[PDB]
RNA sequence: UACUCGAGUGGCGAACGGGUGAGUAACACGUGGGUGAUCUGCCCUGCACUUUGGGAUAAGCCUGGGAAACUGGGUCUAAUACCGAAUACACCCUGCUGGUCGCAUGGCCUGGUAGGGGAAAGCUUUUGCGGUGUGGGAUGGGCCCGCGGCCUAUCAGCUUGUUGGUGGGGUGAUGGCCUACCAAGGCGACGACGGGUAGCCGGCCUGAGAGGGUGACCGGCCACACUGGGACUGAGAUACGGCCCAGACUCC
């Protein structure tokens, strides 16, 4: 009773990643630009609708996209400090 | 240092602590010597002085002396090294 | 700790017999002391005390008793009055006096504390042992013999037997069926005063 | 190194066991895997119960039960089993049951009567 | 004699287990994921094996300080202790060369090809354990992310490795993590930086409910060992009965 060399192991399915959808506001830096994201959420007490806005960090390498633009974003593994979000595909500009 | 256990634990870490100063202390050598052959700039010195630290840090991590991916990273450092140079 | 004063004392002040057979309570139906002629103002609060004391005195049931009694009447699905009546009911005392094997309520809890009763086979002395539905009390020759035992059997000519209780034979034998119904337990009193002012 | 261990629950005039699987680090009555059985020493039947399938899987990853949890294996029939010498057999005893209180009452009514 | 074993070399255990809440307004905790960027002795299960040569020392003996712990000098000894060489192409690197995926680099197909290198210890004769490299389980872990959870403008601007990018170093790991060169920025009234309080959660109390207080025991994590710094060990370190240094206290 011989068995075989390689022991072929549970082929784990690729996990999803959260995606994202926000306007672009500067791009002075270098492939690297600003995207604001909305949120609405309810408050726990009183139930108003409630409007709040993020700024977050994504990553780019060539810089294509403008000011006052809507794009498409998704998430990274880390590359700067406080900057763990990542560019797919621009959508609308102006 | 209150029984004999850890007394002797004590003796026994001192002792082979000093081993182990000595072999780190070998690695380094090889490191740096390595360091200085590049500096330097040297082809066929650096080749078999690249070669002997290769077998240096494959012998230390068979022994337990450093991790095996952290020599193989090394080796991986020092092959970038001599042929961007 | 059970109660050694007076039991006619406590008749005589709430102004409803008891026993049944208290000749004094016919005597001077007026309270007791120095001024029980004397009126009292009427009110809601003095009513309900007075419910809560005949119920609790004439059965001779223990303060936190009682309470805890309420809390699970409470809390059963049932009517609070109903499984209240039908709980306290449920205690051997009262299963043997009604089953007519006991003269009077001190006595029958004495008997039950030392334990001259079998219980399924296996002796236990108890005065609040809970009885449930459909269970079996047995007797002890220790107490056929016995001699008040014997006056009790052979002269138990009291009010009737209730229809959850019966007796089958001479070894006084007590069984239990069905659930008790307020209307058909017919228990002096009334049950709605003491619920609401334990709500209170 | 994961060996399955006895978790004291229940009183100290009777005490009652359960049977876990658990890392060999953890507390005596703190982190579970699973629990897979028990065991009652009070009630002389000595009544057991276990997973025979959880058990069996557990030995066939890698499970070293200790000398108590081995005997209780021996005893309901899992270890032997495993093992495929003797085969399957079960030693293990039941609570000799009740006899039927509406069986008695029966009884106690017809001697009565 | 090894049945038995003082002390001494040599393996394993010794970060387990057990206590506490000063420090924290923080990924620290729960919650749901990512890790194509991660490691993993002792267990189980497979693959190929497991050659050779040598020096040294404790111990023991002689001896000096000295009540003391401990310590200097001379002689001397074995091991699975230490060190060369025998291969290894399932391992790791560099140059050339195909298919899929997208999560962007690039990953995977153990893709293919040229060159380079990578180690072992025996005892026992009994329900046997060990030594090297590689594939898979299971636990053990490491980094990161969206949401949540005190008061306070009688605290209005803060920051210079601070922000973004290029070459090197580094670790196991991606990474201003560090260094050298470029650009000047990032966060800010949807409350930054400040000041006060406090370990967190499953729970407990109260309350029909929303709501309010609280963290007893038990259960799961975070941090600490007179105070403040530093480093080695190891697969694993805030290393509470491990180590080096600075201060207060106590004892011979
Ligand atoms: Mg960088
Ligand atoms: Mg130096
Ligand atoms: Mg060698
Ligand atoms: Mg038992
Ligand atoms: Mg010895
Ligand atoms: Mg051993
Ligand atoms: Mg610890
Ligand atoms: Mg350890
Ligand atoms: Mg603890
Ligand atoms: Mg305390
Ligand atoms: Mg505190
Ligand atoms: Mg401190
Ligand atoms: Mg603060
Ligand atoms: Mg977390
Ligand atoms: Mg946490
Ligand atoms: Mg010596
Ligand atoms: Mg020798
Ligand atoms: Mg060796
Ligand atoms: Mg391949
Ligand atoms: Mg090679
Ligand atoms: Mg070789
Ligand atoms: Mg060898
Ligand atoms: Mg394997
Ligand atoms: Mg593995
Ligand atoms: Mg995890
Ligand atoms: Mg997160
Ligand atoms: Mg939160
Ligand atoms: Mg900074
Ligand atoms: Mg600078
Ligand atoms: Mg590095
Ligand atoms: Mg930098
Ligand atoms: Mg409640
Ligand atoms: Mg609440
Ligand atoms: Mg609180
Ligand atoms: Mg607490
Ligand atoms: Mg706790
Ligand atoms: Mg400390
Ligand atoms: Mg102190
Ligand atoms: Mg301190
Ligand atoms: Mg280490
Ligand atoms: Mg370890
Ligand atoms: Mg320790």
């Amino acid at each position: 009773q011989k068995g075989p060399k390689y022991t072929p192991a549970a082929e784990k399915p690729r996990g999803r990643r959260k995606t994202a959808i926000g306007y672009v506001v500067s791009d002075k830096m270098q492939k690297t630009i600003v995207v604001e994201l909305e949120d609405r959420k309810s408050h726990p007490l009183y139930g108003k609708i409630i409007r709040t806005t993020k700024k977050v960090k994504a990553h780019d390498e060539n810089g294509e996209a403008g000011i006052g633009d809507r794009v498409s974003l998704m998430e990274t593994r880390p590359l700067s400090a406080t900057k763990r979000w990542r560019l797919v595909e621009i959508l609308e500009k102006a | 240092a209150n029984i004999k256990s850890q007394i002797k634990r004590i003796r026994t870490n001192e002792r082979r602590r000093l081993r182990n100063q000595s072999v780190k202390s070998s690695l380094r050598t090889a490191i740096r010597g390595f360091r200085e052959a590049v500096d330097a700039g040297d082809k066929d010195k650096a080749s078999e002085l690249l070669h002997a630290t290769s077998r240096k840090l494959d012998k230390a991590a068979s022994k337990g002396v450093i991790h095996p991916n952290q020599a193989a990273n090394k080796k991986s450092a020092l092959a970038l090294a001599l042929n961007k140079l | 700790a059970r109660y050694t004063g007076p039991a006619t004392r406590k008749s005589r002040r709430l102004g409803v017999d008891l026993v049944g057979g208290d000749q004094s309570f016919e005597k001077r139906p007026y309270p007791p002391g120095q001024h029980g002629r004397a009126r009292i103002k009427e009110s809601e609060y003095r009513q309900q005390l007075q419910e809560k004391q005949k119920a609790r005195f004439s059965y001779g049931v223990m303060e936190k008793q009682f309470r805890r009694y309420y809390e699970e009447a409470n809390r059963q699905p049932g009517k609070t009055g109903d499984n209240l009546l039908r709980i306290l009911e449920s205690r051997l005392d009262n299963v043997v006096y009604r089953a007519g094997l006991a003269r009077t309520r001190r006595m029958a809890r004495q008997l039950v504390s030392h334990g001259h009763f079998l219980v399924n086979g296996v002796k236990v002395d108890i005065p609040s042992y809970r009885v449930s539905q459909y269970d079996i009390i047995d007797v002890k020759e220790k107490s056929l013999n016995t001699l008040p035992f014997q006056i009790a059997r052979e002269t138990a000519g009291e009010r009737p037997i209730p229809s959850w209780l019966q007796v089958v034979g001479e070894r006084q034998r007590i069984l239990v069926h069905q659930l008790p119904e307020r209307a058909q337990i017919d228990v002096p009193l009334t049950e709605q005063l003491i619920v609401e002012l334990y709500s209170k | 190194a994961v060996k399955i261990k006895l978790t004291r629950l229940g009183k100290i005039r009777n005490p009652q066991y359960r049977i876990i699987v658990a890392d060999a680090r953890t507390r005596r009555d703190g982190r579970a895997i699973e629990v897979i059985g028990r065991y009652h020493p009070k009630e002389e039947p000595s009544l057991i119960q276990i997973d025979s399938e959880r058990a069996q899987y557990w030995l066939g990853v890698g499970a070293q039960p200790t000398e108590p949890v081995l005997a209780l294996l021996k005893i309901t029939g899992d270890w032997q089993k495993f093992k495929g010498l003797p085969g399957a057999e079960g030693t293990l005893k039941v609570k000799e049951p009740k006899p039927s209180k509406l069986d008695l009452f029966n009884a106690a009514l017809a001697e009565a009567e």
